[PDB]
């Protein structure tokens, strides 16, 4: 059901529902990361170190 | 991620859910025993020493940050808790002595 401008909007948060029994709220997923990096590969390690993640 | 609860306190809970309330030291209680242990270990020979030791604790840091809530008198006189710490130590050592 409908939603109103309410406390702790953010305003990345974006859901509200209702019933005459209980006032039911949802929230979307937390944001996905901005990428300004290299996902660090395993081969970049020294020799012995690559058995960190066998 | 869901919670079932009363609608009144949800408002309070919402803030918490945003990870807002920080880590705040509970060393008030466990101060004493820890202090005793330190003493036993054989190095805290004076309240100055105790105060020095306390500085390395997170309680001290917390006090420095946001004092007033933690039973604190005043920042201008103490500066870096160099009376408050002493007071704490003194409190510890009377009770400890009694036991």
């Amino acid at each position: 059901k409908l939603m109103t401008v309410t406390k702790v909007s953010l305003p990345e948060g974006s859901f509200k529902r209702v019933k005459p029994q209980y006032d039911e709220i949802h929230i979307p997923a937390p944001s996905k990361p901005v990428i300004d990096y290299e996902l660090k590969e395993i081969t970049s390690l020294p020799d012995w170190c690559q058995e960190a993640f066998p | 991620g869901i919670i079932i609860t009363d609608q009144s306190n949800v408002q309070y809970y919402l803030s918490v859910l945003n990870q807002q309330l920080p880590i705040e030291s509970q060393f008030v209680s466990k101060l004493v025993d820890n202090l005793n242990a330190e003493v036993v270990a054989g190095n805290i020979k004076c309240r100055n020493d105790a105060v020095n030791w306390l500085a390395y604790t997170y309680l001290y840091v917390r006090m420095l940050a946001s004092p007033m809530l933690y039973k604190v008198p005043d920042i201008s006189s103490d500066g870096q808790l160099k009376k408050f710490r002493e007071s704490l130590v003194h409190s510890a050592l009377c009770i400890l002595k009694e036991q």
